[PDB]
C-alpha cells in the first residue's frame, strides 16, 4: 500500500 | 504555509522535515522506507549530507523517527541561479517502518492528468507569512491548481513558468505555501481514497497575495527522473 491515511478528512466539529 | 492551519496526528504520514544542524530548513515526501522527493534549492547552501537529518510526524521539536541522510541527489540540470529542474531525492541511513503517522505516498504515473480547478492540499511546517518564523506544528491548506495560461500572464509571472512548473492557491490569495515549505507535498486523493504527489513546493512572490500563487515542481515531468533515481 502507498498514499492511505487513517484518518478521515471529514472532521469533528 | 500561510494562513495554515495545524494538521491533526496522522493525518499527513509522508511529510518529512529536513533538518540541517538540527535547523528546520525543507519539507520532504516519503515514497518508500528510505527514498524522500524534495526541492534542489534545499541543498543550495548547505551541501554536507552528513549534516542532514530527516524526522517525521506533526511536530519537530519533539522528533519522530529522526534519520540520518545517507546522501541526496539533484536534478543534473538544477542551476542555483535559476528556478527551473527544483528537484531532489533524499536517501536515509536507516529504513523506516510504516506507523499510522508515517506512511508512504503514491507518485502518479508519468502522463497522469490533473483537470485545472482541482482541490489540493499543501503542508509543511513553513512561516504563516512572508519574513515569519517556522512553525514547530505542521500547517495544512486546501488550494487549487491554475491554468498555466492564467498564471503566464505578464501580471502574475509570465516566462518565469517554465516546462516542469505549475501554479497552485488562489488568484485572491490568502492561501499558500510560505519558506520553510519548499520540497514538502502538494498532493490529491482519488476516488479509491489514495493520496498522490502531484506537486513539490518550489517558488512564489510573497506569500498569499492576489496574483501570487505557489509555483511547484511538476511531478509527472520528473517522474523518469525519479524512477532512474530510486527505483521507485
Ligand atoms: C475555476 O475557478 C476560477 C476561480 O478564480 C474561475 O475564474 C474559473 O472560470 C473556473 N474555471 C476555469 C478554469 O475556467
Amino acid at each position: 500500500s502507498c498514499g492511505k491515511r487513517v484518518v478521515p478528512l471529514n472532521v469533528n466539529r | 504555509i500561510a494562513s495554515g492551519v495545524i494538521a491533526p496526528k496522522a493525518a499527513w504520514p509522508w511529510q518529512a522535515s529536513l533538518q540541517y544542524d538540527n535547523i528546520h530548513q525543507c519539507g520532504a515526501t516519503l515514497i518508500s522506507n528510505t527514498w524522500l522527493v524534495t526541492a534542489a534549492h534545499c541543498f543550495q547552501k548547505y551541501k554536507n549530507p552528513h549534516q542532514w537529518t530527516v524526522s517525521f510526524g506533526t511536530k519537530i521539536n519533539p522528533p519522530l523517527m529522526k534519520r540520518n541522510v545517507r546522501r541526496f541527489i539533484i536534478h543534473e540540470k538544477y542551476r542555483s541561479a535559476a528556478r527551473e529542474y527544483d528537484i531532489a531525492v533524499v536517501q536515509v541511513s536507516s529504513r523506516v517502518t510504516f506507523s499510522d503517522d508515517i506512511r508512504q505516498i503514491c507518485l502518479p504515473e508519468a502522463s497522469a492528468s490533473f483537470q485545472p480547478n482541482l482541490t489540493v492540499h499543501i503542508t509543511g511546517f513553513g512561516a504563516l507569512y512572508y519574513g515569519g518564523e517556522s512553525q514547530n506544528d505542521l500547517r495544512e491548506a486546501r488550494v487549487k491548481i491554475i491554468s498555466d495560461d492564467v498564471c503566464k500572464q505578464p501580471q502574475v509571472y509570465g516566462n518565469d513558468i517554465k516546462p516542469g512548473m505549475f501554479c497552485a492557491g488562489y488568484m485572491e490569495g490568502i492561501y499558500d505555501a510560505c519558506r520553510g515549505d519548499a520540497g514538502g507535498p502538494l498532493v490529491t486523493r482519488d476516488l479509491k481514497d489514495t493520496w498522490y504527489l502531484i506537486g513539490i513546493v518550489s517558488w512564489g512572490d510573497n506569500c498569499g497575495q492576489k496574483d501570487k500563487p505557489g509555483v511547484y515542481t511538476q511531478v509527472t515531468y520528473y517522474r523518469n527522473w525519479i524512477a532512474s533515481k530510486t527505483g521507485i
